[PDB]
């Protein structure tokens, strides 16, 4: 449980695989009760963070190698927050002269954070 | 009888050109094929470019969504040095979206990657029958280097890769007797990536100076015999080549560790460099952060010595003008009658959407040059086209 | 973002038949570089999402040979082939083309 | 020297790939010919597309009215593997509305039927020259399998048919020696319809899996040996792969009789199968009721024992692509230098008014597979074509 104007944060892990080992960007995701899914921001195994725009003021998301782990952080949680919270991982890039996508293909369990007192 | 090419590579002091499809220019009404890359390989009669359509005509409606570069209609066609990319004199070779060819002195050995992304194959064509195949092992974009394979005492050798463009893959080395596969050993390389290399044999090691597409601005080299043992590292000079990178000046250079720059670190171009004895004939695009221009530069010990000596320099491209891919190959004994190997190098010019936003399409078009003993001099002998063309009105 | 609009909110459907459900943005997916970035996914009761189309027309690893996709610029389409038992669950499709990821409205499938 | 056959086929484990015409993808702006139905043969030193023009090319005001399937204009041309039947690169073979050609190790032969409906007659080509001529002799259709010919020890064989399409025909039996016919037998069997076999040959026996159009879901065998004896019936599987069909596990296979069905009994579509020992790489289409998607389909014991159980499942093109004909060939050991032939398959892709209402012509294209000993996956390799083109406006 979080209460109202806390800072929300979360912890997601990788195993079998490790972190620097085949090139995803590793992604959160929501879900309010009752709602579709929402897009919150992916990080790169070498750091470059992508976010989205709504919640930018908020967040700042982040690996650790050295733990095969990455984070979550939300400032300033509002009741309107409470969701399940998904962490997954998504191979691809657009630079090269070969590009590719394999999206969103493996899902972590989900994390109910509800926001209140 | 097998072809040799346990002979040295013969040493150069400029390069003269040899052919120009004007593929883009003729194709303007002749009936003329829509190519993303292409290359040249060379038997014992002649040589051949082969290049990989995209099943589509110049001005045709379906070339419209031609910057896609992977796609069941893809195939790889092989037509005679310097003649057009025309539709009635291209003769078939594979079904490809990735290819390499050469020939072992009795017929020609094509390899074509085809299937989907996350399940890709190739088949290893020869003489005009599938011999073999060779599935995915990563099970991400399989792809062989984009130039002729290299050939000797008969059996030919090639490079393929597996695994992520931006990050570290897998990387093996392949060899062949009369089509089918007899041998593969994996390249060990934790610091680097080997992506679209391009070879040439050297007094019995085949040579490849490659691409590095994560965390660097030079060159890998990877050296290999026989039976498949190996070298890798990189290109010592201390001039980058790779197409983003810092001016000369800045850079420091490594033979043994991928050196990476401000805003560099994620891309290339595929390249070539001829060893000298110790010096290096490495060609590099003009302009530091994009495909344009065309340089051919003799660095002394540049193969060993992090030295930035110029010694000559040759220009076949001025920077006003949009350029590609380059790679290397070598005319035999079999026709010149010397008694070692000339090198040789091909260039190609890329035109379309990806830079002039306006045209549908996206192709290019090849220039080929060869080595001589005598001093030669540069020109800008660029493709001359004039877009945009008529089915982008 | 693009606006992602999906049209039947339920659909009923029964075993052995066909089916298919339908997805529309609010600018063409197809990206510059010459892909286009849709994707379904599928969320069965009481789990996380799974992966079925991972571009406009290509299946992932492991789904069922029953699923196909078809569709280019604006309108995509998800069709089963035969419908069977282990196929109900809500369906969003998603859009990978700009920089925010976007969920459709989520197709409700109940079995009738 | 003449080609032998008398050796087995070759085990496989699946197909892959060997080459796409692209002929409708290219011919809407270059000069590729209208065609219905093509095949493809091999000879000692290449393999080639033969296929049924009918005189004239795609987006031009002379194919207006392609749908029709006889007329005098059509004639039998033939082009390099994979190479798009385009206009100045076709061969011509025979005037004809229906063919079929092969390689005896000498000479190509090749059979065209032709004259009007009640009175057709076959010429028989040997290297160019009209060697012999076959009349019809119920007077009706006179028919030939659309796909190659089988030739051994210098012989080389065919199945022809005259009479009924929705009813029981007459059905024949050739076998040529350098051109003209040395012998002829009648296959007398009331129980159903063989039309439009593809044959290959395997051990010196050549097998026939042919066309039932008549009160049947199944497919017609024919086996006959050197001169002539025969045996004839049904393809046992329990899995069913003609194209009006009920599901597979509605269907109950005879090895002798034909099994007809609810609204199945007077249609059909031409395909293939290779017996492996006792199992069966039977091709199929996806979809039960249209020529649509493609799959091929080894079934354990399918060839005797009407079993279901399918080990292994190809499939080359999705249920959302048109498909058509398809049809065995062998590459013979001259090529392959295997002690073995390797059995490979074709498949057309037809497009038009048959289905495409607004169009007003109608023609097809190529995708050839053979057979590796490797397992390979499967993808959508269709024709990619984006109709109507502008001479439909
Ligand atoms: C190939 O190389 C060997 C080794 O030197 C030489 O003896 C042989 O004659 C060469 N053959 C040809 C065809 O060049
Ligand atoms: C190319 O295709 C796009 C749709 O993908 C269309 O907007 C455009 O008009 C087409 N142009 C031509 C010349 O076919
Ligand atoms: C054909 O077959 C016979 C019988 O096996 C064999 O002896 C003969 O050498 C073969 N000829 C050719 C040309 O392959
Ligand atoms: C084809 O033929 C019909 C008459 O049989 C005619 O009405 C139509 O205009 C013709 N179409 C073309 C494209 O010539
Ligand atoms: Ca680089
Ligand atoms: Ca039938």
């Amino acid at each position: 449980l979080v209460k109202p104007s806390e800072t929300l944060s979360l912890t997601c892990s990788v195993s079998g695989e490790s972190i620097s080992s085949g090139g995803y960007y590793w992604t959160w995701i929501r879900q309010h009760p009752g709602k579709g899914l929402e897009w919150i921001g992916n990080i790169f195994d070498t750091g470059s963070t992508h976010y989205s725009p709504s919640l930018k003021t908020r967040l700042t998301i982040s690996i650790d190698t050295s733990k095969n782990q990455f984070y979550l952080r939300l400032n300033s949680a509002t009741a309107a927050d409470t969701a399940v919270y998904y962490c997954a991982r998504v191979g691809y890039s657009l630079e090269t002269d070969r590009p590719y996508y394999f999206g969103l293909d493996v899902w972590g369990q989900g994390t109910t954070v509800t926001v209140s007192s | 009888e097998f072809l040799n090419n346990t002979e040295p590579l013969c040493n150069v002091s400029g390069f003269a050109i040899v052919s120009k499809d004007n593929g883009i220019r003729i194709g303007s009404r002749g009936h003329v094929f829509v190519i993303r890359e292409p290359f040249v390989a060379c038997g014992p009669t002649e040589c051949r470019t082969f290049f990989l359509t995209q099943g589509a005509l110049l001005n045709d409606k379906h070339s419209n969504n031609t910057v896609k570069d992977r796609s069941p209609y893809r195939a790889l066609m092989s037509v005679p040095l310097g003649s057009s990319p025309n539709a009635y004199q291209a003769k078939f070779e594979s079904v490809a979206w990735s290819a390499t060819a050469c020939h072992d002195g009795k017929k020609w050995l094509a390899v074509g990657i085809s299937g989907a992304d996350d399940d890709a194959y190739a088949v290893i064509h020869y003489g005009g029958m599938p011999t073999d195949v060779v599935r995915s092992w990563r099970k991400q974009i399989l792809r062989t280097q984009e130039s002729s394979c290299v050939c000797m005492n008969g059996n030919c050798y090639w490079v393929m890769t597996d695994g992520p463009a931006n990050s570290q893959a897998s990387y093996k080395i392949f060899k062949s007797h009369e089509g089918m596969v007899t041998n593969e050993r994996e390249v060990s390389f934790q610091g680097g990536h080997i992506e679209e290399c391009s070879c040439y044999p050297n007094l019995g090691k085949v040579e490849c100076v490659c691409r590095d597409n994560w965390n660097g601005m030079n060159r890998p080299i990877l050296i290999f015999d026989e039976d498949l043992d190996y070298e890798v590292g990189y290109l010592c000079a201390g001039i980058p080549t790779d197409t983003p990178r810092v001016q000369d000046s800045s850079f420091t250079g490594s033979c043994t560790n991928a050196v990476g720059g401000s805003g560099t670190n994620n891309y290339g171009v595929k390249g070539f460099g001829f060893r000298q004895g110790n010096s290096v004939w490495a060609g590099r695009t003009v302009s530091i952060s994009s495909r344009s221009g065309f340089e051919i530069l003799l660095i002394e010990d540049g193969w060993i010595r992090t030295s930035k000596t110029i010694v000559k320099k040759v220009e076949v491209l001025n920077n006003k003008n949009w350029s590609g891919y380059s790679g290397a190959f070598t005319i035999p004994i079999t026709m010149t009658s010397k008694q070692c190997l000339v090198p040789c190098f091909w260039l190609e010019m890329i035109r379309g959407k990806p830079e002039e936003r306006t045209s549908i399409w996206t192709s290019s078009s090849s220039t080929v040059f060869c080595g001589v003993s005598s001093e030669v001099p540069g020109w800008s002998w660029d493709d001359g086209a004039i877009l945009p063309f008529d089915i982008d009105k | 973002d693009i606006v992602m609009t999906q049209s039947p909110l339920s659909l009923p459907v029964t075993p052995g038949e066909p089916a298919s459900i339908s997805c529309r943005s609010s600018q063409s997916l197809l990206h510059s570089n010459g892909y286009t970035y849709l994707d379904w996914y599928l969320q069965k009761p009481g789990q996380s999402p799974q992966l079925l189309i991972y571009l406009a027309s290509n299946r992932a690893s492991g789904v069922p040979d029953r699923f196909s996709g078809s569709g280019s610029g604006t309108y995509f389409t998800l069709k089963i082939s035969r419908v069977e038992a282990e196929d109900v669950g809500v369906y969003y499709c998603m859009q990978a083309v700009q920089t925010p990821w976007t969920f459709g409205q989520g197709t409700k499938v109940e079995i009738k």
